[PDB]
C-alpha cells in the first residue's frame, strides 16, 4: 500500500511502502528505501503514525547523513562561550590521544545551535552531527565515532526539540543501565496494557519465548525510560534475542511505545534473515553489531546482571513523584553545557526541523567500544562493570 | 496584502528566540515579543490594517517594525494582482520559440521576448517571469543568470532542461516570495550521492560531476522534432498555469512544484519542491 | 564490464535490468 | 514456517492503481447479510416463483436447434457429488481428526517435505489463505478457547487466529438464511491477499485468485464426500462482520468465500 | 436441449448499469500476448531472477512467530497431482473415447437422467460453458473439419462451434509462449456468460462465476490425472483473438481460462 | 407490528375510493370507510389491540378485516427485531429538525433525540444509530463524535454533509460490522475530485500534507431553504430505509452504502466506497 | 535486426563521453570514437554488415566491439517478425506530417505513405497499420475507411481524433485479434463525458436518437502549433511502441489500449474499451 516510487533523479526516494498485514491488531509498518543513500527508515505502530514516522525518520537521516554543509571554521573558544568551550575540550582529550594544545589551536567545522537552557546562540563542532565522512573530515581525528543520538525531525521546533530531548534521554539512560547494571524497577512481564496492538505483540513474545521490561530512567529524572528485553532459546525462532527503548511523561506511554520498538527491531531482522540477505547488504556498524547480538546469551546477560533499586515488580502502571517534575530544570542541574544544533527548510507554507542535542557533558554518543568521552557529569571510569566499559551495548 | 510566513519564537524565562527561515534573533523588547506571538497565531494572512493595529499596541514604530519583519523573514509584501506583467524565454535554442509570442496570445500567455543565451547584454524589465530553457545544460549557466537578475524588482525564474530520457521543468524561483531555486534541487540531489553512505561507483553524478571537470555541457540526448513540439506544449501550459497567478488566489504549492516529463512514455511527473537549508539562495 | 574502449561512469541499474 | 515469505516483499512491486481500481470493484460485490435486514432487503433479483427454469440448463452455441455428438455415460467411472448439506445438525461430537483429514487432503501434498499442493496456482503464488471457524461446542479444539485458525498447507499446521466465540463466528458466516443453515459444526473461509494476487500479473491475477479458490474448495467438497462430512458452499454473508471478527484486516485480505461442514440428521 | 434455456429469458433481469461496470473491470485483465509482441511487452512485473522467493511460499497471520499445532501427514489418503505437463508432445494418435471420458467425468453425472454436476453452482445457475477445442491432427475427431465443440454437461454430448483449422486454434490459445508448451492434443476453454452470471446476485455473481471455473477445471485435473493424460492451465493467450477464433461473441461471452491436454515424452 | 402505510381516503356524494400505493379500491362499506378514515389520521405504527378494536367497532370481522388492509396496501405487519433501537440526529443546525422526530413517526422512524453539536455532555445509549449532519463541516467534529461513541456498544454511525455541489451522506459506520468510516468516505471523494486523471490519491505532495496535524473543512455552495428541503427528505428516506417502515427493499450488495446527490441536477449516485489505507478505523 | 537506440557523443580537449539512456563511458579508444560518430550520423536501424565494416575499418575486433554497444545502450539486436510490415497514415493534415517518413526512421518506425483523405481511389497492402488522424472529425469518414479496407488480410487501424480539450488515440482495431473499434470507443467516451452520474448510456432519449442514420461530428478546443506538435510526439510513441524501436516495454494487459491526453494539463490515460453493445463490429 501506498507505494509512491520516484525516479532516481527525482528529489524523492525510490520507494515508499506501507507494508500489508493479515491481523487488523498487529501495528502497521512502513518503510522507505533509497538505494545506498542512508539505510532503509521505516516506523511502526498506528497506520498514519507509522506513516509519518517512515516519512521523519527517512528526512531526518538523509539531512545527517547525506546533507549536512557547515557554516564556517572556528576553534572552540572563538566558537561559543569559555566554559562551553572547555567542556568540549575536555570531552576531546578522552576521545582522541591529542593535547589538549592541539584541541584548542584547531580550527573545527562549525554548524549552529543554541544553549537548551538560555537560548544563547552559538556554534558547535561539525564533525559531532554529520555522519558522513566529506563534511568535516579535517576534524576527524578529534571524534572518529559518530552516530544520530539525540537526532529528530518535525513540523515544529518544539515538537524536534521534544523528540531530541526523548531519544537523549533514550540513549543517556541506556548507557548507564548497560555500564552499571541499575534500574529503577521491574514491571511485570505479564502486564496487561489493554491496548490492543500492544497486548497482541506481548503475548505473542510470551508465547515464542521470555520478556524483561525494566524501567531504566536516569536516577531521578522525570518521566520513564522503558528498556524491553526478548529471548528465546526455541530452535526454530531466527531471533533469539531482541529489545525496544523509549521515553517519554506517561509510563503507559513509554511502555506502549518501547514493545512496537521491539516488534520494530525484532520483525526487520527476521525479514533479513528469511530473505536470505548476505552480509554485503548490511552497510551500518550498528546494524553490523546488534545482528551479532542475536543470541539467547545477550538476554541472560544483560538479565542476571541487573540490580533493582525497588524489589517490588510493579502490577500497574501509575506514575510518581518524581515523573513531572522539570526535566530543564533536573537536566540543567547536572550541566548548563547542553546544545541543540538546528536547521530549517520551507516545505509549502511551513518548515520542517531538524534537531540535535548534544552535551560533552554527557554521553557524546553511544558506542563504548569506539572512542568516547567515558569521564563526563553521569559517569567516571570504574563506576560500573568493567567489561561493559569496553563493549558496544547491544542495541540497535 | 501581507503573506505571514512560517517561523518560531521558543521563550525560556524572559529569553525569547525568533527563528525563520533566513534568520535567528534573539528577542530582548517585549513589544516585539507581543507582535511574533500574534503573528503566529495568524496563520498566514492578515491585513496592513490588522499589522499597523498590532504594532502601535505593542508601542513599535511602524516603519522599524514592518522593515525588521521583512528583513528577517516573518512578512512578505506581495500584491492581489499578477506577480508577473510578462514573460521573458532565454534559450539556446531561441529559434525553437520564434513564433510562440504571437502563437501563445490566444492562450492569454504574453512572451514579450525571446532571448539567445549568447547574447552579451541581456536586460530584463521589473516584474518579469524569466522563463530559461536549455538543450546544453551546465550549472553556470543558471548561475549567471541569477547573479544578472535575482536583484530586479519582481523577478522571478524557472528553468526547463533535459535529463537522460526526462523533461525537467523546476519550480519558480522568487527572491520576494521566498521560494526555492535550481540548486536547491540538483546540488542538493548531488550532495546526496556524494554523502552516500555506500556510494554508487555508477552514480550519475560521476558523470555531472566530470562534465564540470571537463568545462562540458549536459546534452539533451538525440532530440527531434517530435520532442521538441511536446516540449514546447508543456512550457505554453505551464506559463499559462503561471498567468495572472498571485497569493490572492493561487496557492504558493502552484511555484513550488516542478513537472517532469519522460519523453519516451509521455507521462508527466509532479513533484514538490522544497528548500534545502545548505543552498547560498538562503544566504540573505 | 570493465573495457579496452573506455571507463564506465554510470549505469541507470534499472533500465539495464530491462535492456529483467 | 521454513516457507514464509514476508508481505514487504511482495508490496516493493504493487502497483497502487491497480490495487484501488481492484478494490473498488471487489467491494460492490460485498453483502449485508443479516437476520435484522431481512424484511428491508433482498439477494435474488429474480422472484423466487420464476427461479426454477433458470436452474440446472444449458445455453446453447445455436439455439433452437438439436444437432448434438451424444456421448455415452457408460465412459463415468465417478461417484455422484452428495447433495450440497442444509439443516446441519451438531448433536454428535466431531474430532479435530477428521477436520485434519480435510485439511491435508484438500489442501495439502502427501508428502510432508514436498512444496506441490493438490491445485495447480499461477506463477506458483497462491494467493489464497484457508482459515478455519469453529461453529460448535460440539466440535474438538486443539487449543482451549481458540475458534479461528489459518491453515499452513506447506507447513501442515494450524496458526491460532482468534478467540472470538463460537456464536459470534457463527452469527457472522450464516448471515440472514441461519434458520434454513442449522447448525454446522466448523466452517473454512478463503480469503484473497490483495496484493500477492495482484503484483505479479496485475488485473489478471485478481480473475487467477477467484478460480483457484473455486479449485480449492472443489477439493474440499470431494475430500468431504470421501470421509462422509456434508458441505455446503455459502455466500450469504456479510463479507466486512465475518472479516472483522476472525481480526482480518479488510485493507489487505477479504473472504471470498465460506464453506459450511458437518452432519445432516434430523 | 431437453434442458435448454434462452437468454432472452435472462436478460430480462439484468442491469445494465452492472453488466456494464463488470465488463469494464474485466477487460482490464484481458492480455494481447503474441509471438510477434515478445521484445516489446511483459506479462511478469517481477523480474525472473527475483521470482524464486515468491513461489510456493506461506504468508503468516503472525509473521515472525513459530508457534503453531502442527497435523500429521498420516491422515493424508490421496496420491500426488501430477506436476502440470510442459513440452507437450503430439507424436501419439488420441482417441475420441479419452476426451469423452473426461468431459463426462469431470463435469456430468454418472446419471444421464440426473440434472446434478459434480461440481456446485450458486443458485444452480451453472454460468460457465465449456468449449472443446481440437489442435492436432493427432487427435481424432467425432465431425470432419469441425475444430471447436461446446460440452452440453446435462445432455452429455458435443455441439458444433466452429470450423477454423487446427493451426489457428493452436495459435489463438498458446500466446507468446507457444515453443515452450509444445503441441497438445486438445484444449478446454472455460467462459463466462456475462448476463447468466449477474442477472440473479449482480456484482457478486462474477465472483461466484470466476470460483465456479475454478472448480470446473480443478475437477479436470483430477480426472486427467487419473486417465493418464497430462494437463496444463493456462492464462498467456489473448483473450479476444481466442473469442474470435471460436466465433464467440464478446458481447455475452468471454474466456476465462484454457486448459491444455496431452502427452509429454521427447 | 403493525406499520401504516402511505394511502388516501376520498370521498364525494356517495361515492369512496382508497387509493394506496399498492392498489385502488371503490369502498361500498361504511365501517371501513371509518377504520380507513381513522387509520389515516394516525402516524405509522399502531398496536394490533387498537386496531382489533378498530374492526369491533366497525363490526367488522378481525382476520378478513386485516386481510384486506394488508393486501390492499394500508398496512403491513413486520416480525424482525431491528439492529439499532433508536436513532439520534446531532447536527450544527438542529432548528432544520426542530419536527422531524413528530412528523417521522409516520414513516415509522424512530428518532429520540436532536442533538446541537455545541452541547457539552452529550449521552447515547446502547444499540443506538447516530446520525451527524453539518453544514459547517469541520474534521474535528466527526472526530469528537467517534473519540465519544465508538465504543457504545452497538452503536452505528452516519455523517452528512456538502461538498462542492454535492449532498454526501456516508455509508453506515458500524465498528461491529466493520464497514467504512467518513474518514474512508471523505478520501475517496476529494481523491476523484482532484484533475490527476488517477485513481490512486497517493504521491509526495500528498505524503507531506499527511505530515501537518489530520485536520481540514470542505469547500461548497452556499445553501438555500430549497437545498435544506432536499437534504431533509434525502435524511428521512435514508432513516426510514435503514430503521423505519420499509416501502421499497434495497438489494443487499447495497444496502449499507453511501449516497451522494447532485445538488444541481437532483441525480442520486448509491457507491460502496473501500477502506481507506491511511485510515485507522479497521484497527480500532 | 541492429537498432541504434538514442545516444550522444561529445569531445572536448582529449576528452570524449558516450552518453545513452543505460550508461556513460568515458571514451579512451579513437576507433570506437569513430564508430559511435557514425552511428550517431545514421537513422535507427543500421546492417549487421555496414556495422561490421564499421568495426573493421577501426581495427575494433567485432565481437567485443558488439558487446560494448549492446550492453552500454547505443544499439541492440531484435529477432522477431512484427505482425505489421507497414504503417500508413490517412489524414485530413497530411501537411502536419510531411517530414514524419523520413524522421520517425531514427526512431524504428516505417511509415510507407502519408495518405490524403481527400484521395480517391486509396489503395493498402497486407499486413498493414492503418493510422487515421482527423482534426476535422466526422463519422462518415472512419465508415468509409473501414469499408474499403477491413477486410485486407492482417489489416489494423488506430484512430486518433479531438474531442473536448482531448487527444483521443483508439485502441488498436484489427479484426483478425478481435477488438473494438473507433465506434466501441467514441460511444465510451460520449457516454462517460454526459452528465447522468450513470456508467449506462442507454435510456429512451438515446434509443430515440438511434433511429437517425448514425453520424456525427465532435465538439473540441481550437489548435494551435502546440497542441499539434504534442500531438505529433504521440503518435510518434505510440506506433514507435506497436511496430518502431521498442525503448520501454508494455505490459501486455495494456499494450493495444486506447491513450487519451487532457491538452491542457497533459496528463494521459491508457485505458481499455468494452465493445459497444450497439456497435457491429464484432459480426462483421
Ligand atoms: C489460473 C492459472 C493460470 C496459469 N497460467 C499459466 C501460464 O500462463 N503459463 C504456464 O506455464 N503455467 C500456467 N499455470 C500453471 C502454473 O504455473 C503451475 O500450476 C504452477 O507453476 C505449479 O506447478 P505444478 O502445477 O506443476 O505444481 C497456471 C495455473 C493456474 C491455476
Ligand atoms: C459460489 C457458491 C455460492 C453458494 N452460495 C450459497 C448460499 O448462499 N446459500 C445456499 O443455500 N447455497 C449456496 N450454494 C450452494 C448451491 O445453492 C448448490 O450448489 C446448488 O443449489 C446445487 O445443489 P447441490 O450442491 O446440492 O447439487 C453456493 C454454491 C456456490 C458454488
Ligand atoms: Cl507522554
Ligand atoms: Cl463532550
Ligand atoms: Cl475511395
Ligand atoms: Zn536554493
Ligand atoms: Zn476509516
Ligand atoms: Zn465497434
Amino acid at each position: 500500500m501506498i507505494n509512491v516510487y520516484s525516479n532516481l533523479m527525482s528529489a524523492w526516494p525510490a520507494t515508499m511502502a506501507m507494508s500489508p498485514k493479515l491481523n487488523r491488531n498487529m501495528p502497521t509498518f512502513s518503510q522507505i528505501w533509497d538505494y545506498e543513500r542512508i539505510t532503509p527508515a521505516s516506523a511502526a505502530g498506528e497506520t498514519l503514525k507509522s506513516i509519518q514516522g517512515a516519512i521523519g525518520e527517512y528526512f531526518e537521516r538523509r539531512h545527517f547523513f547525506n546533507e549536512i554543509v557547515t557554516g564556517g571554521q572556528k576553534t572552540l573558544y572563538e566558537m561559543m562561550p569559555p566554559s562551553a568551550a572547555k567542556a568540549f575540550t575536555e570531552a576531546f582529550f578522552q576521545i582522541s590521544s591529542l593535547t589538549r594544545d592541539e584541541i584548542i589551536t584547531h580550527k573545527f567545522k562549525t554548524v549552529r545551535a543554541f544553549n537548551l537552557f538560555s537560548l544563547e546562540q552559538q556554534e558547535i563542532p561539525a564533525v559531532i552531527i554529520a555522519l558522513d565522512n566529506i563534511t568535516a573530515a579535517d576534524d576527524l581525528k578529534f571524534y572518529p565515532d559518530r552516530d544520530t543520538c539525540g537526532c529528530s525531525f518535525h513540523g515544529s521546533l518544539n515538537d524536534a526539540i521534544e523528540g531530541s530531548l526523548c531519544e537523549f534521554m533514550e540513549r543517556q539512560s541506556l548507557l548507564l543501565y548497560w555500564l552499571q547494571g541499575k534500574a529503577n524497577t521491574e514491571i511485570s512481564s505479564e502486564i496487561v496494557t489493554g491496548i490492543n496492538h500492544i497486548d497482541e505483540i506481548l503475548l505473542a513474545l510470551r508465547s515464542e519465548g521470555d520478556i524483561r521490561i525494566f524501567d531504566i530512567t536516569l536516577p531521578g529524572a522525570p518521566g520513564h525510560a522503558v528498556l524491553t528485553l526478548y529471548g528465546t532459546k526455541n530452535k526454530i525462532s531466527r531471533i533469539k534475542y531482541s529489545t525496544g527503548l523509549s521515553y517519554a511523561n506517561s509510563l503507559k506511554k513509554a511502555l506502549c511505545k518501547s514493545v512496537v520498538e521491539l516488534w520494530q527491531s525484532y520483525i526487520c531482522l527476521h525479514n533479513f534473515l528469511i530473505g536470505g540477505y548476505t552480509d554485503d547488504d548490511i552497510i551500518d556498524s550498528y546494524q553490523r553489531h546488534f545482528m551479532s547480538c542475536n543470541k539467547y546469551e545477550s538476554f541472560t546477560d544483560l538479565c542476571e546482571n541487573t540490580v533493582l533499586l525497588s524489589d517490588d515488580v510493579k502490577l500497574t502502571l501509575e506514575e510518581n513523584i518524581t515523573s513531572d517534575t522539570n526535566l530543564l530544570n533536573y537536566l540543567q542541574q547536572i550541566s548548563d553545557n547542553i546544545f541543540v544544533y538546528y536547521a530549517r527548510e520551507r516545505v509549502s507554507n511551513s518548515l520542517v526541523w531538524y534537531t540535535k542535542i548534544v552535551s560533552p557533558d554527557f554521553f557524546l554518543h553511544m558506542n563504548n567500544s569506539g572512542a568516547i568521552n567515558i569521564n563526563n557529569k553521569i559517569y567516571h571510569t570504574g563506576d560500573g562493570i568493567k567489561v561493559r566499559e569496553s563493549k558496544m551495548v547491544p542495541f540497535p | 496584502m501581507i503573506n505571514i510566513l512560517p517561523f518560531e519564537i521558543i521563550s525560556r524565562n524572559t529569553k525569547t528566540l525568533l527563528i525563520t527561515y533566513i534568520s535567528s534573533v534573539d528577542i530582548t523588547h517585549e513589544g516585539m515579543k507581543k507582535v511574533l506571538e500574534s503573528l503566529r497565531s495568524k496563520q498566514g494572512i492578515i491585513s496592513e490594517y490588522l499589522l499597523d493595529k498590532l504594532l502601535d499596541e505593542s508601542l513599535i514604530d511602524k516603519d522599524k517594525g514592518k522593515e525588521f519583519l521583512i528583513t528577517t523573514g516573518v512578512i512578505n509584501k506581495t500584491k492581489t494582482s499578477p506577480l508577473w506583467v510578462n514573460s521573458v524565454i532565454i534559450s539556446d535554442v531561441p529559434h525553437l520559440f520564434s513564433n510562440a509570442r504571437e502563437q501563445w496570445k490566444c492562450d492569454g500567455v504574453f512572451v514579450s521576448h525571446i532571448i539567445d543565451i549568447k547574447d552579451n547584454n541581456i536586460n530584463v524589465s521589473d516584474s518579469t517571469l524569466i522563463w530559461l530553457h536549455l538543450e546544453n545544460y551546465h550549472s553556470d549557466i543558471v548561475k549567471r543568470i541569477y547573479s544578472k537578475f535575482e536583484s530586479n524588482p519582481g523577478v522571478a525564474f524557472i528553468q526547463s532542461y533535459y535529463l537522460k530520457e526526462s523533461f525537467r521543468i523546476d519550480g519558480v524561483y522568487s527572491p520576494d516570495l521566498g521560494t526555492p531555486c535550481h540548486f536547491c534541487h540538483i546540488e542538493r540531489w548531488l550532495s546526496r550521492e556524494e554523502k552516500s553512505f555506500r556510494r554508487n561507483e555508477m552514480s550519475w553524478a560521476n558523470l555531472l560531476q566530470l562534465l564540470k571537470k571537463y568545462q562540458m555541457t549536459l546534452p539533451a540526448l538525440a532530440l527531434g522534432e517530435s520532442e521538441r513540439g511536446f516540449s514546447y506544449h508543456l512550457i505554453k501550459r505551464r506559463l499559462q498555469e503561471l498567468t495572472g497567478t498571485s497569493l490572492v488566489k493561487s496557492h504558493v504549492d502552484n511555484f513550488m512544484s516542478s513537472v517532469s516529463a519522460d519523453l519516451i512514455t509521455c507521462i508527466l511527473c509532479k513533484e514538490p519542491v522544497i528548500h534545502w537549508q545548505a543552498c547560498s539562495c538562503l544566504e540573505r | 564490464k570493465a573495457s579496452e574502449f573506455g571507463v564506465v561512469l554510470s549505469v541507470d541499474a534499472l533500465k539495464l535490468s530491462r535492456q529483467g | 514456517s521454513k516457507h514464509e515469505l514476508s508481505l514487504v516483499e511482495v508490496t516493493h512491486y504493487t502497483d497502487p492503481e491497480v490495487l484501488a481500481i481492484v478494490k473498488d470493484f471487489h467491494v460492490r460485490g460485498n453483502f449485508a447479510s443479516l437476520p435484522e435486514f431481512a424484511e428491508r432487503t433482498f439477494v435474488s433479483a429474480v422472484p423466487l416463483a420464476h427461479l426454477e427454469k433458470f436452474e440446472n440448463k444449458e445455453v446453447l452455441f445455436r439455439p433452437g436447434f438439436s444437432s448434438v455428438i451424444n456421448i455415452s455415460s457408460s465412459h463415468n467411472f465417478s461417484r455422484e457429488r452428495l447433495p450440497s448439506g442444509i439443516n446441519f445438525c451438531d448433536k454428535n461430537k466431531l474430532s479435530i481428526r477428521t477436520i485434519e483429514k480435510l485439511l491435508v487432503n484438500a489442501f495439502s501434498s502427501p508428502d510432508p517435505g514436498s512444496v506441490r499442493r493438490p491445485y495447480p496456482s499461477g506463477g506458483a503464488l497462491y494467493p489464497i489463505e484457508v482459515f478455519l471457524c469453529r461453529l460448535s461446542e460440539n466440535t474438538e479444539n486443539w487449543q482451549a478457547g481458540t475458534n479461528v485458525y489459518h491453515y499452513l498447507p506447506l507447513s501442515q499446521a494450524l496458526e491460532p487466529v482468534a478467540t472470538c466465540n463460537t456464536q459470534s463466528l457463527y452469527r457472522s458466516l450464516s448471515g440472514g438464511d441461519s434458520e434454513r443453515l442449522g447448525k454446522p459444526h466448523f466452517a473454512l473461509v478463503y480469503c484473497i491477499i490483495f496484493e500477492k494476487a495482484l503484483f505479479k500479473y496485475r488485473y489478471r491475477g485478481y480473475r487467477m485468485a477467484l478460480m483457484e479458490t473455486g479449485s480449492m474448495y472443489q477439493n474440499a467438497v470431494l475430500v468431504a464426500d470421501q470421509i462422509g462430512l456434508k458441505n455446503r458452499v455459502w455466500a450469504g454473508y456479510t463479507d466486512s462482520y465475518v472479516a472483522k471478527t476472525m481480526n482480518l484486516d479488510q485493507r489487505t485480505v477479504a473472504p471470498l468465500i465460506v464453506q459450511f461442514f458437518g452432519d445432516v440428521n434430523d
